[PDB]
């Protein structure tokens, strides 16, 4: 569950901290919202292994073209880089992206889809938990929001997702990026599923488990 | 893997006891033998459910017989009772792999392999389920007639050791049942955890294995 | 059809008190044959341990490839390649057939020599990384070691505690797949030594 | 399919191979020998589809032979073995796959030690103290694994696999027309002309 | 085995302090076309329960027809038709849920996802759902097709738990079922602006709301949207 | 998706809704379909999003490299681009385009690509899935050179009946006049269109 | 074409003691991504010291929970009002499954309760009738996850004697019923961690000779 | 096919075209697709012709039986009678029927039964293939209570713009006049419909 | 599949059954008779589907058998043929059809004649010299086209099954156990009990 939402002086992305294998939480905090440049940050939805490659293949190219050009580095280009190559692979490439950042021009926010199509908004959602944020921010958004009132709509965007969606669950992680200042990542900045103290110790007494044979290793040369 | 095989001293019966749901194993400890009366045994293989309710009710039929006919059924009665039920439900899905294994004073010991195909055979060995091959094995290359109860009990648990131990979908324990003219003899169940290890140092095979 | 599901096989990574532990089954079948009690499925590439499921031709193929880069890396860098750097190597390795992938389930599992710091990593086939704190499961129990990992698991447990912890997180989970078992190795891995013990587990 | 057997002992490795050929309803040659010398101390066995089957071993063959002459040396089985599995492990993901299983029995000169390692289609090498191809190791593994010793002589070897003939003659389907029977031993490779009643 | 050709969209409901509600649009969609706009999808069943019924409408008037018989049938030889023996919201439920079921396993289904809404006799809540594979499930908050993604995720905030139905007013809930319709009309592309609201409270009873409009609604920022990316005007 | 374009006495106007749905789901209720590929050659795409973005970025692309070599490119010019990548990858696109812009000799010019990628110059041309409805409404009362009000008011009244029977198609109307006079944008509320 | 069959997750677990017996599951009831509630009773009070629960398709676990309960209703009626033992009912399950061999009942049953002895008794049943008595068994959603850990916490499997060289294996003891209750929670905190059908609340039912008793917990709710 | 019936001051008139086709071949150019089931309730017919017919058939054999027992059936009562066919054999028919007659209490009415085999009753209802087309048109220009000439006019206007539009239909306007007065039989040819 | 093989001469029939009951990868038994006697003076070898095989033959001697007694007569060769063609016509066209091929040899104690009849699960009757079901005819025809006289003895007849035996045993895929052959003659129905080596 990934939502973007702009403020009067810049963007805040927000997203959760569950990866599934089917039905199964692979990963109970891993972290979806990755940096293109220091001003361009991007959350993922789709296929793990295509969101993260993308997502550092095109902030690679950015950062060089960034060097070559002796400018910071523009979303549009971020935007139409994920297109281009996105669109290249035919929908095979199962990236759903929302980039957003600002740069010279002002602050940006915008979604791409595997296919390579893009969309431009004030606020934004993709993932499984799409439709239960989108709802939250259909409810809650207005124009002109201060940066802790859009952190706080995009927080309860993702926190829609977490309940009422079983592919999204655990933690918010969120991202503000505003005209004036440095980017700031906040990673878990909310911590609604801690795991309660189990009722038992199953620190076994040791010699429980029957070894055959023990050997030392040669990790040295 | 279940199989039955006739000699010198009457019938040995024995079966390992694991249940799957594919490549998940849902029991380690299940029954692949029914005591239908004590001098009739049905193994069972292939469809859990299929098994238990028609040999349960291949149970029912064989009490209702010597009711009937005030006299204990016939193997060769008892197993075509089952033969054509499974016959009737042909082509529906059924799975099952069964060996009916008695003695009366007509037929002396007597095995019958009925599947839910229709076949029916009379013989003095037979392996089925999944490690049937495995059991094969081991069983055809040290049966004579002339085995003592002692060493025939041991080869029918060795059989089904080797096909737990090569084959995925066996294992749990070995089950062992000896059929006389007194009737069927339960002689216990052997885990395949322990059992593997004290055969294994006893008689010197499983060389394949650390340890 | 599945080629995850064809040789079957369990790997599991887990971090205590200023050490890892990750350990393996010993089984390669052909579907319902088992074919060799004696196919490990953990490699090390200096003081890096990686564990490979899934299709045995491509486990042994990947070994080949990362002992060749982890080689030449070490010529080149004039040092052992890193926990976190080989995790990097292996995920690039593998999206790099994305669309003719290797059907593996890789493990990672080390000390930082520098930093001192216990590092496990896990990937899918295509190189995704899943970073874990506590645990890595992989292979065809891996819902089973999940369950066990999840209930037993504990942080901060010391070498031998730890050891005793993986080694039934393992055997139970292994004893409820058709195509895992048939022995086992674990790994206990400290900044100075490492300690590798074969388990004594159920051969059916 | 057809029988693809192996056997190492203490001082040697038996490779038990079917003499039979079959395409369709027709046994068209009942003294096929399903095997290629690679060098004098390494023999590679091998069954699977019907022109893949002799056209990769010739040319696992070719190979190795053109090594033996370019280092005037011999390749240990182990070497040998590891050249197969990656020619295979290639040929998997290819156009179209070789589809061939082998076996690869060898006596290493160097470690004075028989070795003996089935690799399969997909790339699958393991080395085994016996070893079996298709459906023939559904029955003979079980045997092995019961009257299996690693001290046995080449001689207790021949009736250890007489008996794994025996079986899969008794409980196979497909009539396999006998095997031809090679030893590999520290004197290289000979041929048991007499396995038709040994 | 049958496919649906006219269809209804979400019905959404929950439970407040003292009874019920449960809102529906008036729209009866042939597949992409907005074919039928005077469409009552809420069936009152006496005065204590509403049936809101989604997906075939076809099936929908079957399953209508079926519930004036049974108030039909119920009157017959009762003289305590209107007061101790009249139709409960539980009774009406048990037998829709009972035809779902049967249909469901004759491989001919009613395709449908129905909510009965209602205040039993002794003053308690009901609200329950069911639909064409005869699955049956009771919350707080119920929606069916779309409602059930957007719409529950918003009722949820206002009653999470069973402990939050009595803290929950008839305003607080009314406004969020008409915020929640709203939404669906945003994002739901066989959704309609008109829509009907039915509360079954323990004391006001039956309160039936005809040719409701969702009202207040947030366009004026779709001025400064230009392009998909590049264009600035 | 609901889209148009008219020719008028003083010019042309392109006319779209602004519903994005993947499914029954609307993914965007306020998307800009109506695309600039020239200062006064505009066009509206219907069909795969992610197939006609592509398509606009390349011929905006070509229609800048011709501007920079030859100059101004007439309205046809940028309708040959459109037709020749349409065309020749037909296999690989699902895109329905209208072409619209203002030339100073032609006057307005309106050429539709539909799904084959051939060419055809009209009057007035209508696209989208919500276009069937309005087949017999646009024909009945389009007439040729109406004023600049008359025209906004047949865009308005046909997009909105298109709008109405359409599930696909919804949001605000968004219109883009182009006349001798400039570029105008225009947009259209439901609060307004509904009740027509 | 129409599928018949559905999945609303969940998972129980039934653990036998020595004079008593649990039958715990969770109160989630899903499909597909959707939460359809919270709090939906899944194992039910049957009567004669007998607790059931089928998990899998809802609307066949009903069914088959409505047919069985119906069928101890007409079991007193035609038999003078005997209790109905429960490897009896174990029995009568089998024939209710059986009976839709060609259309199953898309469920994984267990019933929980006290055999005639007094010995607490757990039996579990196939989809299509294979049933047997248990010491414990998981079922449905995490089954995977639980019955691994249950193997090694309740028949103490893989553990042994420590410094007899694994010889000795760890004596094999009856759970108090506090040990149990522990045990079930422990299973269900990790289950809710690792399967995303599983959370919301546990729900616990305990047979004995006195009567069934509840007990209600919390679970994680994402 | 395209078919519509409208209530108006006096009562209602049923429309339909006259063409029948299987695939792109013209099988009948001078169908009859106005249907009667009683003295003043018709029906036009859409879908299968096989289907529609065995229906009608059944219906009117209903009414006829009805009439002989009960008196004159209402509007709604016939409707009902198609309904339950269409409903209860969904699985087997591909019958759109849109049902109207002239009661001298409930004056004009007009019922439509879709596919599914739903009852809606309408002040107007449009059907068949080229229906789509008109939705636009027949929404902006339907009132309520207007005169014979005026739904005369309402109804050549419509059917004329659909058969410009679908393929699928064609040929001659048939129109049946519904009111206190009996029963009228309208015919109107190409050479007059197609240049309105 | 399964051998079915018959075979006429001067005055017997002689009908040769292969001894393989096979199922997956084992052979199950190695010691089956495919046959049943219908009368004293006709005998039906049968091969096909598994259940279907027997199911159908004991069917076919149950409904003899009780001719026999109703009777109190043997039904000729030809009549009990047309019999079980007309159960064959039947199932081929009922809801789940018996797939089983009957060769019928019988001695016309009337006519004092041997006659072999082979009839096809279809209800494919027709009355031959020398016939075969399955893959067997694929080669027995053409060996018995070339070596068949209808003068010849008992003696003769049974060297020539022995000929259609070593020739299906050469060329034949699968190992079918050997046959047991079964002589209809005059006096009744005898089997060879001695066919291993003869
Ligand atoms: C909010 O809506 C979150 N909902 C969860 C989810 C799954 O939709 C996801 O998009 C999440 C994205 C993150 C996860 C953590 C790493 C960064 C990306 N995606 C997944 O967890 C993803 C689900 C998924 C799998 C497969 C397919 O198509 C086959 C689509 C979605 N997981 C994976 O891809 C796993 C690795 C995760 O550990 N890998 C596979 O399933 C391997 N298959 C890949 C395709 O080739 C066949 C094998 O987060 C959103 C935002
Ligand atoms: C020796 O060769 C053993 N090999 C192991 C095994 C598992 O294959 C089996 O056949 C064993 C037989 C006993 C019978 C007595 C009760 C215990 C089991 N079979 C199974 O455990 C059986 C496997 C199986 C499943 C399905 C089919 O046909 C589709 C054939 C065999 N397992 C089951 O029946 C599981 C029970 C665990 O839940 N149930 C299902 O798979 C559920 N489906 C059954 C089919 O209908 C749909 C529902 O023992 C031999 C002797
Ligand atoms: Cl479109
Ligand atoms: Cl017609
Ligand atoms: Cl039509
Ligand atoms: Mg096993
Ligand atoms: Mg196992
Ligand atoms: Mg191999
Ligand atoms: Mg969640
Ligand atoms: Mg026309």
């Amino acid at each position: 569950t990934i939502v973007g939402v702009k403020f009067n002086n810049g963007v805040v992305i927000a997203a959760d901290t569950r990866s599934t294998q089917g039905p199964i939480v692979a990963d109970k905090n891993c972290a979806k919202l990755h940096r293109i440049s220091p001003k361009i940050w991007c959350a993922g939805a789709g296929t793990a292994a295509d969101t993260e490659a993308v997502t550092q293949l095109i902030g690679s190219n950015i950062e060089l073209h960034s060097l070559y050009t002796s400018r910071e580095p523009r979303v549009v280009s971020a935007l139409q880089m994920l297109k281009q190559h996105l669109f290249k692979y035919q929908g095979h490439i199962g990236a759903y992206l929302i980039v957003a950042g600002v740069d010279p021009t002002g602050s940006h926010l915008f979604s791409i889809h595997a296919h390579g199509s893009t969309d431009v908004g004030y606020y934004l959602s993709l993932g499984s938990g799409s439709l239960a944020a989108m709802a939250v921010l259909e409810s809650h958004w207005k124009q002109d929001l201060t940066k802790e009132e859009a952190i706080k709509l995009a927080s309860d965007a993702i926190q829609a997702g977490i309940w009422n969606d079983l592919g999204s669950g655990s933690n918010v992680d969120v991202c503000v990026m505003e005209i004036g200042k440095d980017a700031e990542y906040l990673r878990n900045y909310l911590t609604p599923n801690v795991r309660e103290e189990k009722q038992k110790s199953y620190k076994f007494p040791r010699g429980t488990t029957a070894v055959l044979k023990e050997s030392i290793v040669n990790i040295c040369d | 893997t279940t199989l039955a095989f006739r000699f010198q001293g009457g019938i040995i019966v024995a079966v390992d006891s694991r249940a799957t749901a594919g490549n998940w194993v849902a029991s380690q400890t299940v029954k692949k033998v029914i005591e239908i009366n004590p001098f009739l045994l049905g193994t069972m293989a292939g469809g859990a459910a299929d098994c238990q309710f028609w040999e349960t009710w291949l149970g029912s039929q064989c009490r209702l017989h010597e009711l009937r006919e005030k006299e204990r059924i016939s193997v060769a009665a008892a197993s075509k009772i089952l033969s054509n039920l499974v016959y009737q439900y042909k082509g529906a899905g059924l799975s099952m792999g069964t060996m009916i294994c008695g003695y009366t004073r007509k037929e002396g010991p007597t095995i019958y392999y009925v599947d839910s195909d229709g076949t029916r055979l009379k013989g003095d060995i037979f392996c089925v389920g999944s490690g049937q091959t495995f059991a094969y094995g081991v069983l055809d290359s040290n049966y004579k007639w002339d085995l003592s109860v002692e060493d025939a009990l041991y080869l029918g648990k060795r059989s089904i050791l080797a096909a737990a131990h090569r084959d995925a979908y066996s294992g749990g324990s070995v089950n062992l049942y000896h059929v006389t003219e007194d009737g069927w003899i339960y002689h216990g169940n052997h885990d395949v955890g322990e059992l593997f290890w004290k055969v294994k140092e006893e008689e010197g095979s499983f060389n394949n294995v650390i340890g | 059809s599945d080629p995850s599901s064809i040789n079957g096989g369990i790997v599991v990574a887990m971090t205590g008190k200023d050490c890892v532990a990750i350990a393996c089954d010993l089984r390669l079948g052909s579907q319902s044959l088992g074919v060799s009690n004696k196919f490990e499925k953990i490699f090390h590439y200096g003081h890096v341990f990686l564990g490979i499921t899934g299709l045995a031709t491509d486990v042994t193929t990947l070994n080949e490839m990362f002992r060749y880069k982890t080689n030449l890396y070490k010529l080149k860098e004039e040092r052992a390649i890193e926990p976190e750097t080989f995790t990097q190597l292996v995920s690039s390795s593998l999206y790099e057939r994305r669309f003719g992938p290797y059907f593996v389930g890789p493990v990672v599992a080390g000390i930082n020599s520098k930093s001192g710091k216990p590092f496990i990593a896990g990937f899918d086939l295509i190189g995704c990384i899943d970073e874990a704190k506590d645990f890595i499961v992989s292979g065809t129990a891996s819902d089973q070691l999940f369950g066990m990992c999840e209930s037993l698991y504990e942080p901060n447990l010391e070498p031998e505690d730890l050891f005793e912890t993986i080694s039934q997180a393992l055997l139970n989970a292994a004893d409820r797949d058709a195509l895992s078992g048939w022995g086992a190795v674990v790994y206990i891995i400290k900044k100075d030594e490492v300690v590798k013990r074969y388990l004594k587990m159920r051969q059916d | 399919m057809d029988i693809i057997l192996g056997i190492r002992v203490q001082d040697s490795v038996i490779l038990a191979s079917s003499k039979a050929v079959t395409r369709g309803i027709s046994v068209l040659k009942d003294s096929d020998d399903k095997t290629r010398q690679l060098s004098p101390h390494t023999l590679m066995s091998f069954a699977g589809e019907a022109g893949d089957t002799v056209q990769f071993a010739e040319y696992i063959q070719a190979n190795i032979q053109l090594y033996s002459i370019r280092e005037d040396y011999e390749l240990s089985p182990q070497a040998v073995s590891s050249f197969v599995r990656q020619e295979l492990a290639k040929s998997i993901r290819s156009r179209r796959p070789y589809q061939v299983n082998v076996l690869i029995g060898g006596y290493d000169k160097k470690k004075n030690k028989p070795e003996l390692y089935q690799i399969d289609y997909l790339g699958t090498k393991v080395e085994l103290p016996y070893g079996a191809h298709g459906y023939s190791g559904f029955y003979t593994f079980s045997l092995l694994d019961h009257h299996y010793r690693p001290d046995m002589t080449t001689e207790e070897g021949l009736d250890l696999l007489k008996l794994c003939v025996q079986e899969l003659e008794k409980r196979m389907p497909m009539d396999f027309k006998g095997v031809i029977v090679k030893i590999v031993d520290k004197d290289g490779i000979r041929q048991v002309d007499d396995f038709q009643a040994q | 085995t049958q496919q649906p050709i006219v269809t209804g969209t979400s019905v959404i409901s929950m439970k407040y302090d003292n009874g019920v509600i449960i809102a529906a649009d008036n729209l009866g969609s042939y597949g992409s076309l907005l074919r039928f706009n005077g469409v009552e999808r809420l069936i009152p069943v006496g005065d204590n329960t509403v049936v809101g019924i989604s997906g075939d409408i076809s099936d929908m008037q079957h399953i209508e027809r079926l519930l004036k018989d049974l108030v039909t049938e119920n009157a017959y030889d009762n003289p305590l038709a209107d007061a101790e023996e009249a139709l409960e919201p539980s009774y009406i439920f048990e037998y829709l849920a009972t035809v779902m079921y049967q249909r469901r396993s004759k491989m001919n289904p009613l395709w449908n996802a129905i909510i009965v809404a209602g205040v039993q006799s002794n003053g308690d809540q009901f609200l329950r759902y069911v639909n064409l594979l005869g699955v049956t499930y009771s919350s707080p908050t119920l929606a069916t097709g779309f409602g059930a993604h957007m719409a529950n995720p918003l009722l949820r905030k206002v009653v999470d738990r069973e402990s939050d139905i009595p803290k929950t007013t008839v305003q607080v809930a009314e406004e969020a079922i008409v915020n929640a319709m709203r939404v669906l009309y945003y994002r739901d592309a066989r959704s309609s602006r008109n829509f009907s609201l039915a509360i079954i409270d323990k004391n006001t009873g039956l309160t039936f709301k005809k040719n409701l409009q969702v009202e207040n609604m947030k366009w004026d920022f779709a001025k400064d949207i230009k392009g998909y990316g590049t264009q600035k005007i | 998706t609901s889209i148009m374009a008219v020719t008028f006495k003083d010019g042309v106007i392109l006319g779209a809704d602004s519903r994005t749905t993947t499914g029954a789901y609307i993914a965007n209720r306020v998307t800009d379909k109506l695309t600039r590929v020239h200062d006064k050659i505009w066009c509206c795409r219907s069909g795969s999003a992610a197939d006609t973005q592509a398509i606009a970025d390349i011929v905006q692309y070509h229609l800048e490299l011709y501007t920079s070599q030859y100059g101004t490119p007439s309205t046809e010019t940028a309708a040959s681009v459109f037709k020749e990548l349409c065309y020749e990858n037909k296999d690989n696109l699902t895109a329905g385009i209208i072409v619209a812009g203002y030339d100073d000799k032609n006057k307005g010019e309106v050429y539709t690509i539909p799904l084959g990628g051939s060419v055809h110059k009209l009057p007035y041309a209508i696209a989208g899935s919500g276009s069937t409805f309005i087949y017999g409404y646009c024909d009945k009362n389009f007439r040729e050179n109406m004023s600049k009000e008359e025209t906004v008011d047949f865009i308005k009244h046909s997009l909105s009946q298109a709008i109405k029977w359409d599930g696909s198609s919804g949001g605000v109307i968004r219109m883009v006049v182009l006349t001798a006079a400039g570029v105008e944008r225009l947009i259209f509320y439901p609060d307004e269109y509904e009740q027509l | 074409q129409f599928n018949p069959y559905g999945d609303n997750g969940g998972t129980i677990l039934g653990i036998a003691g020595e004079d008593f017996a649990v039958l715990a599951g969770d109160t989630r009831n899903i499909t597909d991504y959707s939460i359809n509630s919270r709090y939906e009773p899944k194992v039910f009070d049957c009567g004669d010291n007998i607790v059931m629960s089928a998990n899998g398709f809802a609307a066949d676990g009903d069914a088959l929970v409505k047919r069985f309960k119906n069928s101890v209703k007409w079991y007193h009626f035609d038999h003078n009002d005997k209790k109905l033992s429960i490897n009896s009912a174990a029995r009568n399950i089998q024939h209710l499954l059986y009976g839709k061999r060609f259309f199953p009942y898309y469920v994984h049953t267990i019933i929980a309760g006290l055999d005639e002895d007094g010995k607490g008794a757990v039996y579990s049943f196939d989809p299509v009738g294979s049933y047997e008595r248990e010491q414990c068994r998981a079922g449905g959603a995490a089954a995977s996850l639980i019955m691994p850990f249950l193997d090694n916490q309740v028949n103490f499997k893989n553990q042994y004697e420590p410094g007899t060289n694994g010889k000795v294996k760890k004596p094999l003891k009856y759970l108090s019923v506090e040990e149990v209750i522990k045990l079930v929670r422990d299973s269900f905190t990790s289950a809710t961690e690792r399967h995303i059908q599983v959370g919301d609340g546990l729900e616990i039912l305990i047979v004995t000779k006195d009567g069934v008793r509840k007990e209600f917990y919390e679970l994680k709710r994402d």
